[PDB]
């Protein structure tokens, strides 16, 4: 990568999968090497080794290298020190959760556990940011009422809240986007939706414009237009 | 911690289970009194209906509805509220008298225009003639009931002892008595103002019956609902129990490892 | 004074005769508040 970054000076790409294996490998050798084991058993040089590696992946004035790093979280515990110190060196993360996988949403990205320093009302403008703000608030409310929902029915929630809950259930279903690489597995032809289109699609849903059609309509389908059509498909 | 936060949360769930259990039992007790009342009331109602049927009962309006102050009676409050909303599409601008808070709030959302009179302080008690009589008396004076050519009352008919279907029925105006051929099936002179008396009397008698049907449906629903709550809570006890057990084991392991690491050195 | 309000008052009076039961007393003692509402604002709750 460095040869491309530096010597060729042309923008590159980089994929790393898994950088947990990098940490893990170090922990195995560490014991044999003769180091007093650090917590969970990780190598004491965990911080330095990860640090050095992650600063050898960077965008210099010489070149810009987009990198994609894949972290096998062991037992899916983010509190584990190796995943934790990984979280520190990333510029954006989109943690994908087993729970959201169980919900059947592929992509299974947890929506309350994603961040980018590129999500800002300057970077993607106020309108995008406003759209995102409402999604976050709606989903967080939905997460908040999960206890109450389980203990007592949704009918025993406030009417105002019931609108929120219904909207959020729709948002959750809406978020699934069939993937063409996963076309085999899903059995649904993948669809890529424009950034301009995405903001529009969510904006409408947030204003409840197309909230009047089943959750199943939003389930495993692409953009807002596709949802409208899929309502017709279901309606038949 | 993990350990304590699991434990306190599990304790909460346990206490919740206990409360939902307690309510469900108490609900059964309370329900027995309610059902007894509903029989007696319905029998009384049948006598009034005997007149109206035999008479031929042929008919801004009034809408009256009943749902207690208190909630957590399942979806009694909101199934009736929804059934008001549909027939308040039907009515142009009818004045809704809401007997008890839970339906009042829901209807207030649907229109604040139509809400003119509402009650409060009914639900906690089992309906009694005293309540009905006073409610009727205020209904006549405040709402000027006769102005409405048709009145309709909404309540929850307790369809089966595990079901409730929100139900409505029409209270027959003094006009109805007048233009029904009830002269052909009964006899009054003219000295009595039998329309003005019978209207008033059946305004309350019909409402009391509706209240009794409703009260029984409320308590019955509350029993059904709190029972289903107990089941849901039990499942959560099991789910957090597994979490507790896992968490307990993990704590032992993690602490032990620290001890080993120290000892090894 | 509605006719049934007249009858109601009579019923309450009638348990005053010497022989009494709790359910009767409950039938002769209940409270509430009838609240007016506008086309909006609620004129102040007045005890039933």
């Amino acid at each position: 990568a460095e040869y491309f970054r530096d010597e060729e000076g042309q923008d590159v790409l980089l994929f790393i999968d898994n950088i947990f294996r990098f940490t893990q490998a170090g922990s195995e050798v560490s014991a044999l090497l003769g180091r007093i084991p650090s917590a969970v058993g990780y190598q004491p040089t965990l911080a330095t080794d990860m640090g050095l590696l992650q600063e050898r992946i960077t965008t210099t004035k010489k070149g810009s290298v987009t990198s994609v790093q894949a972290v096998y979280v062991p037992a899916d515990d983010l509190t584990d020190p190796a995943p934790a110190t990984t979280f520190a060196h990333l510029d954006a993360t989109t943690v994908l959760s087993r729970g959201i996988s169980e919900l059947g949403i592929y992509p299974a990205v947890d929506p309350l556990d994603s961040k980018s320093r590129l999500l800002d009302a300057a970077v993607v403008g106020q309108e995008h940011y406003d759209v995102a703000s409402k999604v976050q608030e709606t989903l967080q409310t939905y997460k908040s009422l999960q206890d109450i929902i389980a203990i007592l029915g949704m009918d025993e929630l406030s009417e105002q809240d019931k609108l929120t809950v219904e909207r959020a259930r729709k948002i959750q279903r809406f978020l699934s986007q069939p993937f063409a690489v996963a076309e085999v597995f899903t059995g649904i032809p993948g669809k890529l939706v424009r950034l301009k289109d995405t903001v529009a699609s969510f904006k409408a849903v947030l204003e409840g414009k197309y909230d009047n059609i089943p959750e199943h309509a939003f389930y495993m389908v692409g953009g807002i237009e596709d949802v409208v059509a899929k309502a017709e498909k279901l309606a038949a | 911690a993990t350990l304590k936060e699991v434990e306190m949360r599990l304790k909460s769930i346990k206490n919740i289970e206990k409360i939902t259990k307690t309510m469900k039992i108490v609900a059964s007790t309370r329900l027995s009194k309610a059902e007894k009342a509903k029989i007696s009331a319905k029998k009384m109602d049948e006598a009034e209906q005997l007149f109206y049927k035999n008479a031929e009962t042929k008919n801004k309006e009034l809408i009256v509805a009943i749902t207690s102050d208190k909630g957590l009676c399942g979806s009694i409050h909101s199934q009736l509220a929804k059934a008001v909303r549909r027939h308040l599409n039907d009515q142009p601008n009818a004045d809704i008298v809401t007997i008890g808070d839970k339906i009042k709030m829901q209807l207030l959302r649907t229109h604040p225009n139509n809400i003119k009179l509402s009650i409060n302080g009914i639900g906690k008690d089992a309906p009694t003639f005293q309540e009905s009589a006073l409610i009727a008396d205020k209904l006549l004076s405040v709402m000027k009931a006769g102005t409405y050519p048709k009145i309709s009352i909404f309540y929850n008919d307790p369809v089966s002892s595990l079901s409730f279907e929100p139900s409505e029925k029409p209270i027959f105006n003094a006009k109805t008595i007048e233009q029904s051929p009830s002269f052909g099936k009964f006899e009054i002179d003219t000295d009595a103002n039998v329309p003005r008396d019978l209207f008033e009397y059946t305004l309350a008698n019909q409402m009391l019956t509706a209240m009794a049907q409703g009260y029984a449906a409320e308590i019955s629903a509350r029993r059904n609902a709190m029972d289903n709550a107990s089941k849901n809570a039990g499942d959560m006890i099991n789910r957090y129990s597994i979490l507790y057990n896992r968490t307990r084991q993990a704590v032992i392991t993690n602490e032990l490892v620290d001890i080993i690491t120290g000892a090894s050195s | 004074i509605s006719y049934a309000a007249y009858l109601n008052v009579a019923a309450q009076a009638i348990r005053s005769t010497e022989l009494q039961t709790a359910s009767v007393l409950n039938r002769s003692q209940t409270d509430a508040f009838y609240t007016q509402y506008k086309n909006a604002s609620e004129p102040t709750p007045i005890t039933k």
